[PDB]
């Protein structure tokens, strides 16, 4: 399963 | 702006009369925005597209195609429009490579 | 070893409106799902028959993460115009690779987590998985974010824990298709020229994997050669051919060789 990009630039 | 390399070649060794399909490969191009069209003597032919990927250096990559019939003397090219180059670029089939 | 990597892209679409967001999900290579945002009522979708093993709930839940992570990249494209001064109607690209090479015992070799802003290096996870390389003062507005916020520790937790887990899942339901091999046909092709001498192709056909080594050597030394980058033939297949120019006649003292994982041994081949 694929991840999560939770932190924003 | 990553300048796109293209190749033009059957899926199977051209037979002429043996049905067949024609790929355009393109590579190593950003931004992923392009156009790409196929031409049978010149003329466009009405072709599927792969959906897009990228590979490890972030260049994409697309696959496009069309069924064909390979003869002595129809000639086919695949013609690429992208913003990294000036003007659009056309290779042309060479049934051998 | 084997590897699951997860590869991402947003594009901004000047004007009014969602980017275009897709997502594509890989096993050593080759392509298992896709997530992609111009589909009528987009969902993570299967991309071979072994990941349709895989019940409502998995379908659902990875939707349902790519939708949130559509929402982070759309955060994402906004803030990067701040920081670059860049005005709302340009097109812009945002890429991310995330994901975990593992050895045979089960060790992780390389855990991955980067990002690209419109084709360029903007921050990337280090092997430590404890710290950011940031490519210019953008990414460095990012990295003490991301800093404060303890992003690497929660990053490499899934690095070391989902992303090996699930491989090997993978592997265990789906090693048929994902270890699958379609060993290289071979021959060689002969084009006279107007020069009077001769090219010889050897062509590799209907091969998997991609990697393979095409070499032509002469009275068993290698050399002079033309060689295409490996292309698919639009069937799951991939084809490579090398050439050489050599005198009419002499055609027999010149061997083509083709080594790949699909061979039980490297094969030799002439016209
Ligand atoms: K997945």
């Amino acid at each position: 399963i694929g991840p999560r990009a939770v932190d924003v630039l | 702006q990553k300048t796109p390399q293209i190749q033009v070649y059957s899926r199977h060794p051209p037979e002429n009369g043996k049905p067949n399909i024609l790929n355009c490969y393109v590579t190593q191009f950003h931004p992923p925005h392009i156009e790409i069209q196929m031409l049978k003597n010149g003329k466009k032919i009405p072709v599927e597209m792969s959906d897009m990927s990228f590979s490890k250096d972030w260049s994409f990559y697309i696959l496009a195609h069309t069924e064909f019939t390979p003869t002595e003397t129809d000639t086919y090219a695949c013609r690429v429009k992208h913003d990294s180059m000036a003007e659009p670029k056309t290779v042309y089939w060479d049934r051998d490579m | 070893s084997h590897s699951l990597r997860y590869f991402v892209t947003a594009v901004s679409r000047p004007g009014f409106g969602e980017p275009r967001y897709m997502e594509v999900g890989y096993v050593d290579n080759t392509e298992f799902v896709r997530f992609d945002s111009d589909a009528e009522n987009p969902r993570y979708e299967p991309r071979a028959r072994w990941i349709e093993q895989e019940g409502p709930e998995y379908w659902e839940r990875e939707t349902r993460r790519a939708k949130g992570n559509e929402q982070s990249f759309r955060v994402d494209l906004r803030t990067a115009l701040r920081y670059y001064n860049q005005s709302a109607g340009g097109s812009h690209t945002l890429q991310w690779m995330a994901g975990c090479d593992v050895e045979s015992d089960g060790r992780l070799l390389r855990g991955y987590w980067q990002f690209a802003y419109d084709g360029c290096d903007y921050i990337a996870l280090n092997e430590d998985l404890k710290t950011w390389t940031a490519a210019d003062m953008a990414a460095q507005i990012t990295r003490r974010k991301w800093e404060q916020a303890g992003a690497a520790e929660r990053d490499r937790a899934y690095l070391e824990g989902e992303c090996v887990e699930w491989l090997r899942r993978y592997l265990k339901n789906g090693n048929a298709t994902l270890l699958r091999t379609d060993p290289p046909k071979a021959h060689v092709t002969h084009h006279r020229r107007p020069e009077g001498d001769v090219t010889l192709r050897c062509w590799a056909l209907g091969f998997y994997p991609a990697d393979i080594t095409l070499t032509w050597q002469l009275n068993g030394e290698e050399l002079e050669m033309e060689l295409v980058e490996t292309r698919p033939a639009g069937d799951g297949t991939f084809q490579k051919w090398a050439s050489v120019v050599v005198p009419l006649g002499k055609e027999q003292k010149y061997t083509c060789h083709v080594e790949h994982e699909g061979l039980p041994e490297p094969l030799t081949l002439r016209w």
